[PDB]
Parts: structure tokens; C-alpha cells; sequence
RNA sequence: UGCCUGGCGGCCGUAGCGCGGUGGUCCCACCUGACCCCAUGCCGAACUCAGAAGUGAAACGCCGUAGCGCCGAUGGUAGUGUGGGGUCUCCCCAUGCGAGAGUAGGGAACUGCCAGGCAA
RNA sequence: CUUUAAUGUUUGAUGUUCUAACGUUGACCCGUAAUCCGGGUUGCGGACAGUGUCUGGUGGGUAGUUUGACUGGGGCGGUCUCCUCCUAAAGAGUAACGGAGGAGCACGAAGGUUGGCUAAUCCUGGUCGGACAUCAGGAGGUUAGUGCAAUGGCAUAAGCCAGCUUGACUGCGAGCGUGACGGCGCGAGCAGGUGCGAAAGCAGGUCAUAGUGAUCCGGUGGUUCUGAAUGGAAGGGCCAUCGCUCAACGGAUAAAAGGUACUCCGGGGAUAACAGGCUGAUACCGCCCAAGAGUUCAUAUCGACGGCGGUGUUUGGCACCUCGAUGUCGGCUCAUCACAUCCUGGGGCUGAAGUAGGUCCCAAGGGUAUGGCUGUUCGCCAUUUAAAGUGGUACGCGAGCUG
RNA sequence: GUCUCCACCCGAGACUCAGUGAAAUUGAACUCGCUGUGAAGAUGCAGUGUACCCGCGGCAAGACGGAAAGACCCCGUGAACCUUUACUAUAGCUUGACACUGAACA
RNA sequence: UUUUGUAUAAUGGGUCAGCGACUUAUAUUCUGUAGCAAGGUUAACCGAAUAGGGGAGCCGAAGGGAAACCGAGUCUUAACUGGGCGUUAAGUUGCAGGGUAUAGACCCGAAACCCGGUGAUCUAGCAGGUUGAAGGUUGGGUAACACUAACUGGAGGACCGGGGGUAGGCCAAUCAAACCGGGAGAUAGCUGGUUCUCCCCGAAAGCUAUUUAGGUAGCGCCUCGUGAAUUCAUCUCCGGGGGUAGAGCACUGUUUCGGCAAGGGUACCAACCCGAUGCAAACUGCGAAUACCGGAGAAUGUUAUCACGGGAGACACACGGCGGGUGCUAACGUCCGUCGUGAAGAGGGAAACAACCCAGACCGCCAGCUAAGGUCCCAAAGUCAUGGUUAAGUGGGAAACGAUGUGGGAAGGCCCAGACAGCCAGGAUGUUGGCUUAGAAGCAGCCAUCAUUUAAAGAAAGCGUAAUAGCUCACUGGUCGAGUCGGCCUGCGCGGAAGAUGUAACGGGGCUAAACCAUGCACCGAAGCUGCGGCAGCGACGCUUAUGCGUUGUUGGGUAGGGGAGCGUUCUGUAAGCCUG
């Protein structure tokens, strides 16, 4: 009766710390919100976040619930 | 829970309907109790041909999902009782001559019984011209009349 | 420059909670009326309008209280990549990393700027 | 011109008579001493019958086809698309006829903006009302709710309340992720004009992940885009939208059901009807625990419940070689070998005063029938003896014999 | 053993194609027996034992003997067969219209 | 040859000589090479003609858009900071070769379909009966007919035991349909073969889809060519994030203990829950080791990296290890993610055994070293040493169990105020019990489990009597006396460990150490390494600049597949030349 499976929806990070991104790229695809959007990061309709501006992503813990929140420094 | 084996034998049966509305003339889709909708779908089905034919009668079948078919069924029954009935008379007078033709008087007997009126001797006479034509390769004049006598004695008895 | 107060940020449970003391000198609240601005799926309950009469009840800021939460070593231990071995559905050896909890210890937050009462 | 009609014209239908066409396997005469055929006369029906085209169903009698893929032999059962969790081994992704499930909706608002608000888990008091209907206070801070089944996250609330609106708009869109690809998703920002807001700002749908169907082709509106000598028209192309359980859901036909042990062809130990080995849930033999039974006493004899050694003799799995062939089960002759010995010999034990014995060790050197019952391996009964023991050897031997 | 109740022999019916001086067969052989393994049952592998070379007459344990590209079974968007209320069409059938096919009349 | 995996008892071949398997035509894409060059180029045809004429025609030098239309720019838009597609590289004719599609299309092996005939001297057919109208006859009727009651002949074509005609039945004894000539050498996702040599490189049985599962298109991977950057890889440092192992119950479940205990029908079942206990692939308040990639870095690796074009092959993988799904934690059952092997690699050792251990062959040498494994012999090395174990062929199979087989470890108690066991003696008497008095009196049992003499005797432990009786033992005196008993860690052993062709579960000999524990020395031991010689691909430095290298280092296992380089034969010009009775 069982067995049916769904394709995967490629969900993870796509882009990690230290890395030189161009602007429009996609970080993390993530069906909640386990990372949230920091300094030059927009979050879309499907919780997809992408980078405002080209620079290096960063990682920092704020917030009184302690989440983690993602950054681009313009290096 | 439903099954979807019975959902596609259903989807099934109704493309079928669809396709016998499609194919029915103008005078059944008169007597038929169609929406103005489904019958300028029905009309647009018949002027076009190849496959857009099959997928509007696809969009027919799938109207008539939600829409009720009741009325069409009973109506589409009458109309094929009528059509099975007129089939079945005309393929008992054929049968019926058949056996006038080959057997002689035991198919003699079955038509007297069946239409006390037929006249013995007018039917001995027309069975053995018919067998005569069968002997010298002459044309079914004799079975012609068999046939009209017969549908004569039905209309009578009707 | 210090006792303090209000606002804006970092760190954001060592930072937070329970207990006692302290404050109306600046600032904060309650409060009189709301007929007039505004507001309740009813109500000045909440918000808001002119005042500050009075006080610090409650909240709020500071100190001590380790009482709790919390962080936190060192070692050991489970585990694990590499190669091998054994009485091989398990374990051991050499090597690298390495736990969680608990343990010594810490803990009444700290810190940058602007504006105001007091003493300078 | 609706409603009227003598009079001059047209055919259609019903009914009566005639035959001049037609039929005459009706007769007579002639080519012809010619049952065929042709030429003439006549009777009988006669515009009928039939003739060629179209029009209706009947139509396997007849012709061309079809009935998908996966499966612990096969048949049979069950599945064919999308989404959530684990299988899935901490980048990502990851299959199985795996385990739980939901979806092929819906919202002109449940969407946007702006301005505000925050449940249960329980107790306390109160008419119905009590464990739980509603009200006031209290530990309480999301465990409530977040339209769906589920996942995540949602307190800055993405949850709830309230004024106004349709940005769910128009042509794009650098770049990024994904996939072989088609394609899908996100996406800063550009040009026009809108909704909210004093504004920074948001609005290119629903807090996201399922609610889906490409291509060819048809309807609708536009486009002089083209328009085959000219001007048109017709026809064709472009855009937007409406059309598929094309659920066999990357979608061979608009169109298809049974078997053939009457079969043929090419292939298959990818795959079987039988045979060895790898395997051991189950079954068989032996033993430990063995409560206790056995006058009593656990072992003369059994020995509940569990546990441990050998066998593969049936049920349990691959076929690793056997469809360029392993002919299966009965029977006749030959059987060798192990003793877990039927007795035959040497022996120990007692509930063995002796035959009798019951149990156990060694001992294979010896032998271990005849009839009814079935083709049967096997199994029961009767008569003697010392007995009528078990196995494997391709469930032996049809290259020893018998169908 | 007349005959039944059938069974067995001595001689015939009923039916029954070895024949060339051949044959199936042959990759090559100096072609032993057991134990273990081996794409799993060894004339050929590892261990061990036996055996003068080659003929003649018998037995048949083996060489997965030969005679059929299975006579078992299944597969094929292969073929053919038949069955039909499976699809597409046809022979024949019957309905009416159109010319052959008319003339007088109500 | 098919299968990942072959001599295997899965296929095939008797030998010899000859015959034979990717050619050719039409268009297209690409590589090498020759001319021309913004031009190239001819076709048919003419042509005393492989010449010449013939520019008809064909391709680019500019494209965008479906088109109109525009143009170094064009396309959707009123047009974009726009985006899609153009210029900043030069096209053509031939030749030779690598592919694609259609023609037989590398070749062979089918059934079967259609067209016109050979068809019946074999055979199916005039055998036979029946169904059965046709003719006649007899019989009622009628002047005579029709019809009907019975007999006969049997149409019909069949019913019955050469695309047709008449029991894979017959038409040449395998015909529900033969042969001949042709479509047609039909087609086949199927079987088999694909013939000379050398060198270099040299993968996979994986993902997506398939009226689709052994096949095919793309990707994945391999080869050749072009272009390109510390291009990429190991490792060190730095940046991150998992929810995996571990651990745990903050949350969701799950089994139990005691309860609060709604509810249910108060000695009785029980919800929401409390603390603990374990567990959770579908739990994570915590959380690794690995792994992912990103930035820097010395070193090494023939650029081992990336993009494009031509050509492939493959698209059935099996075993072992590692963490797993399903099966009974059983497989050489099946499916997953990764490394190795083989497939695509032989070697040496494990006796032989693809998956077990060591180890990647360029060739040659009568050289040595060495890995795993061995050093008593077969068969090469220790009948080697050091401190121990084995009395059982353990080694050379097997497990719970029982145990005076053996050497040690921690130790307990008793111990010359003579330990245990030996050698000489007692174990007397109410306790014939009330109790079931049948006699159990201790010797089966309710029962007290007492009481004087005491160095010493219990109202009772065995043997033994129907019970009495009698013989031992609990404890006790005389002599000797020094060691004695039970359990665990125990390594090595014993029975459980009995089966069938002939020993066979150490290879054998045969070993009491020639078996095992730990160490050493050295030796043997591969195609691994080194010692010498020879051939070939590769980047360079020094010449040579087309080829030789002074040379360096490096590589040379290989299926399929790809690339490069060569030899054998027939014929044509070379060649009216050369050899040759």
C-alpha cells in the first residue's frame, strides 16, 4: 500500500561562509526559516534567501531565541 | 476510500456516453435534454475532426463528471430499445425467410402460426419460385416477395 | 570626573529568576475631568487630550543574598578515520580527533554614544 | 402579402383500364434432321419485377488489426502523477511489490497596506454549568492557532482584530539553484500607471513545500503580418484566453476483446517440471535443566517448562552448469558401507529367586520371508522363524533389464 | 486341462522398410582407483594408493554416450487459427429517391 | 561464445585444399592535404575532344524576425541601466579518410504475406448412411389437379464414425493448406562469424525517459584534436553549517513500578498526568569522529583541471569490508551509499579454490635484496636459542554442561597450647511417645527437636529388621603427625564430537616437541626492488631547427573502445627497362 516518495526538492545550503558571491544568488534553499536574513539578504515567498549585493556570506547567532542569521560583508 | 480502478471505469463509461451523444443525429439530440452549453460543445465536437475530436469529448466526459446523466442515460435507453426492436423484427423476417427458403412447409407452419391470415398457398407458390431461382441462378425475385408478405403480415398484426 | 535618570546598539541566560534594603533630588507611574482630539465588536478596560495636587502601593534602576536556572574547565569514558589481529552477528592493538552529563570554578552582568538633577 | 377561388399552366400521391417498353426456363414458325442462340406472330403480368448511383441498419459469413509495463516459478493479487516524515549511512542526492499518510481543492477573500491584540496546559468563585459551554483573577509564554494529512519555521509573530483597496496589473528582468534536456523555482533592478501609508517601505498572490497535462490541432478578439496579375475577399502566421482521470499522467493510433495442450519460427536455467552444493524458521534423533511421578526415593522407566549437540529424510530462499534435452514415479539382478544392532556373541544394572526379562557398552563376522491392500516411495493386517532394522549412493543403476 | 474365467507354448493371420562390407562419434590424448575442492558430482586440479606392453571372450560402474536449436514451460508492441454484443470495413439483405419506366382517366 | 565470473559434467568444431563475409550509389557533418582567395566553381552541351569553349547554375563575403519590414545592426514593448540574435576570424573547389540517413547495406540463420500458374495417374475427392426438396409409385380426394398416408431414386454438400477441392488428415505418406518465377536476398529489440602485424592511450554495467525494461535518445565515463588559467589533487592553517555515532528525555510516542486517579460498572477496569526505568529508522533541551565545499600556503603529480568538435563502448555487474532496508541480525536471497578485486592483471603464499594475504609483468641475463608465507623432509631454509604450557594426536573442528588431568594468581578457616587422615575403643539408656496407640521405638511422617553420669553420646544421618535387634556416623580418649578442605581467574586438555565408494575435520611422512604463548638472530621466499645490457611513447635542456641525439627524468598489465605506425598478394604506368632454357 505504501512506497509512494516524492522527488526531493534539492533543499540544503547552497552557499556556505568565506565564498564570493554575485548578486541573486540563492544561500540556502530551506522549507522553513532555519536561517533567517541579516544585512544585504532577502528572504522570497518560499522562504528562499538570496544575496542583495555581491560579498561574502557570513554567520551569526542573535535574537532572543538564539536563531541564526546570515550576512554579507562587501569584501 | 475509492478505488481508482472503479474512478477510470467510470471516467470510461462516461467518454462512452459522450461519444454516443457525439455520434447520435440531430432529431436524438433534440429529444435528448442537453444544456445550451454542452450541446454547442457536442456541435463544436462533431464539426471538428483528429484528435481535438477525442480531447473535446474528453472535456464532454468531464463536464458530465459533475454534471447529472441520468436524464441522458434514460433518454439514450429509450432510444436504443427503439433502434434494438426495429433490429430484432427486421433480423426475424430474415431469419424467417431464411427457413421459408431452405425448409419448405415446416417454415410454413411457423408463419401461419405467427400470422393466421398468411395465405398457405400463396406462400407455397412464392417458396418454390424461390427454390426455382435458386436452382437456375435467377434473381431473388421470389425471396423479395417472401420478405414483403412477411413485412406485411407484421404490419397487420401490429 | 563620580552618585544617578531617559533613549539608542553589542554581547544577548556567568548576562536570567526567588528574598531583603534603597529612590522621588532629575526622570517614570498612578491620578482629577474627558463635554470638546481620539476609543471600545459595551466601557477613558487599552490608547489619547490640560494638569500635577500627592505619593512611590505596583512597575521600574542599584546593592547583597548562591537559593535555583546557566556557563564551565582538567582527566576519564562512549564514539570515530586509517592498517592489522582475534575464541570475528563482537572486541583489541598503534595512531589522529573526540564526546554528553557531572566535576574545580564563575555567576547578582559588562560595555560605546547622546540628552538631564546633584556634587565637581 | 395571413385568411378567398370559377377560370388558363406545372408536376407529386392514391384508385381503375390498356400495352407500346420490359419479363416470358408460355406456345408456334425459320437458320435448324439444332433441348443453345438469334429473326417474326400470339397469350399472360406490366410500368410492376429488375437494372446503375446515393440513402438507412443488419453486419466474423468475409478482410486488416489489437488486447501495455512491474511481480520470491507461473497464474492471481497489487502499482503507473504530485507532496510531507524515516528508511536514506549528519554536503547534496539515494532504490526496494518498505513503513505512515495527504493531494488532481479553495480563497475577489482567507490577498496587499496601514494601526493594534495575543491560547492552552490547571486551579480558584459563581443559576442551569458538573471533569470540561460563558464570566473575573492567578503559575503560564506558544506546547493554542498557523483552512487541508504531514514537515519546518511563525513572538519582530507568518497567529488574531480594524479603515481603504485589487500589485492576483502591464513588457521585462542581470544573476542564481535545479535538473541530460524539455522545463521548473527564486530573483535585485528597469519603463508605465495604480492600492496603503506623513515615510523610510510593501503589494509581480495565499507563511512555504502537493491542487497538476508539454507538443500538434479547434473556438473566441485583435493584428492588412502575409494575401500567390491588380483591389479585395478567402486561406495561412503572431499574440491572450478557453479546450485533455492523453490517471499507461515525458503524453507511439481520434479508433481494438479470448485463448490455440490444433501450433510454427528465434531466444530463455535472465526462467521452469526433476536432480548436487550454499543455506536451517520448521521437523527428526540424542543430551542438560528435569518440577515431580514411579510404596517413598530425580534418573529400573518416564521426566512438566526451557536450554544444548548430529541429520538434512517434508514444509523455507538463489538457481552457481545443465530448454545445441536432467526421459519421472513402480518393479527385477547387484548391492558395498555405519552401527543410532532385528536378532546372532561377550557383557553392567533392578522393583533380575530361573525362562522371562526392561534398560545400557562393545561387537557388522552372519544373515534379516510368504500372502490381501496401491502403477505407487510409503502405510495396515495374517502365518513361521533368530529376525523379517534403518539409512545414503543422481528420492542408484531404462550407456544392467522391465513401461 | 475338452470346457468354462482366463493365462502360457508349438505353427499362421492382423500390422511391423538394418544393410553398406555401414553406422551413430570424433578438438587432441601416453584416456587408473579413492579423499577435498573446483561455474559446486574430476580419466586431466592438491594429497594418497595401485598398475609389465598389447591382443582375444564376457560384465557394465563411469566418459553429465549418440538419435529430436525440448516432445515440459515461458518470452516476441513475431506469424497463422478459429470466437465475438473488441476497433476499422466488406459479400448478401432489405428503405426510399433519381433514368431505363409508360398512355388514358376520377 | 553467452554469462561479472569457465577445461570445468553451460554452447560449438574430424582433418586437409579451395570458396567468404563493412564494398558501391545518392545527400549531409567533421579531420589531413593542394590551388584560388572575397572569389571559387562548373553541370548538361559543343568539343580532331582526360585539352579548350561553355558563368546556365551552386556557396559565403551581413544578418534579425514567421512575415511585412529594417539593416551593422534587427526582434516583444511607447523604449529602456534592458534582454534575444548579428560585426570586430575567409569562403570555395578536388582528393583521401572518420560518421550520419536511404538503397540488400558487414554476412548467415526463420515462420509468415501477395501475385500467375504446375494442379488430382500417389493421396483427399464419384466410399456409405443420414438430414434431405426435386422424379416416379401405391393409397383419400378430385372428370382430372394441388395436398397429404406409406415405398423407391438422392439432390444436396454436408452432416457422420492449390488462397481451392476433397486424423499438422490429403492434393511428392509431418499440408485447417505443396511447389514453382517474382515483390523478396521480405522483416526479425534474436543465434553465430567478421581473416595480417607493431606502438600509445584505454572505461562501464551508473542517473533521466521510454506501449519501456536483454533495446534505445541525452547525461555519467573512455579515446583523438583545438584553446585556456597555481587549472585541478593530497596535506597544513582558517569559515561555516548537520542531527549521524555517542549521550539524553526539553518535546512526540512506547513497557513497567506506586500514586493523582476523570470516566466506567465501591473489595473493581481506567483517561489527562507525576518521579524513575529501558527503547525509538519515522524524539533531540546536547552532540561528535568522518564528509561538503570556500580563502591562503611550501612541496610534489608529463595540466593529473576546465570548454568545444570527431569517434566509441557500455546502458544485466558478482564477491569481500564498511553502516543499513526486507528475509528468521541465514545464505553464494534481494535492494541501498562508499573502497578494493575481477569484469579490464598473471605473479608468490593459504595443498588445490574468481571474490582470502602480499604484490601491478617493456624485453633479456645461470646476480643479489625483499613483501605475505615458511626455515625436520617431501619442498628452500633453524631438527636455532631464551622462560613457560600440553600426556589428550589436544595441535589436526565444533557449543551450554560435569569434573582429584595439569602450572600459577588473590586469598579463608583450621594449624607442634601437635592441622587432615591413619592405627586401638565408646556412641550407653527413658525416647516400646503422647501422636494415625495397627509396631515405625530416629532410621516415611504431625512433633517437641528436651532431660542425670559426663574425656562422650542425639529424644537421631546411613546400612540394616514387619517394628525389635545388630553394623557405621554426629563427637569423644591412647600413638604418630605437620600440612588439609572448599569456590573463582584460570591458559593448555577430557565425554558430549556416532553414517554410509577406500584412511579423509594436520596434505602426507611423521612429530611428546618437529604442537602453542612472547622475543631475537639470520636464511628461504614474487615478474616487488636493486646489478648489467637492448627496444619504444613523453616534457625539456645542448646542438640538429624536417633528424641524430651529449642526454635528464618518466612511462611501456589490459578487455571493449579510440589514436598512431607498418608488412603480405592481384592488376595499371613506371616497364619496348631488369632477370630469365
Amino acid at each position: 500500500r505504501n512506497g509512494r516518495d516524492s522527488e526531493a526538492k534539492r533543499l540544503g545550503v547552497k552557499r556556505f561562509g568565506g565564498e564570493s558571491v554575485l548578486a541573486g544568488s540563492i544561500i540556502v534553499r530551506q522549507r522553513g526559516t532555519k536561517f533567517h536574513a541579516g544585512a544585504n539578504v532577502g528572504c522570497g515567498r518560499d522562504h528562499t534567501l538570496f544575496a542583495k549585493a555581491d560579498g561574502k556570506v557570513k554567520f551569526e547567532v542573535k535574537g532572543p531565541k538564539n536563531r541564526k542569521f546570515i550576512s554579507i560583508e562587501a569584501e | 476510500w475509492v478505488s481508482k480502478s472503479e474512478i477510470k471505469r467510470d471516467a470510461e463509461e462516461l467518454k462512452r456516453l459522450g461519444a454516443e451523444i457525439v455520434d447520435l443525429g440531430k432529431n436524438a439530440l433534440d429529444k435528448i435534454p442537453l444544456d445550451a452549453d454542452l450541446r454547442a460543445a457536442i456541435e463544436l465536437a462533431q464539426r471538428i475532426k483528429m484528435e481535438g475530436r477525442r480531447r473535446q469529448l474528453q472535456l464532454i466526459g468531464k463536464m458530465l463528471r459533475q454534471r447529472d446523466v441520468e436524464p441522458i442515460r434514460q433518454a439514450l435507453d429509450k432510444l436504443k430499445n427503439r433502434h434494438n426492436q426495429q433490429v430484432v423484427l427486421f433480423h426475424k423476417l430474415e431469419n424467417l425467410r431464411d427457413r421459408l427458403i431452405d425448409q419448405g412447409d415446416d417454415a410454413i407452419a411457423e408463419v401461419l402460426n405467427l400470422w393466421p391470415d398468411a395465405d398457405r398457398q400463396q406462400l407455397r407458390t412464392l417458396i418454390r419460385n424461390a427454390k426455382k431461382e435458386k436452382e437456375g441462378n435467377k434473381p431473388p425475385k421470389s425471396a423479395r416477395q417472401i420478405f414483403q408478405y412477411l413485412r406485411e403480415l407484421a404490419e397487420n398484426e401490429g
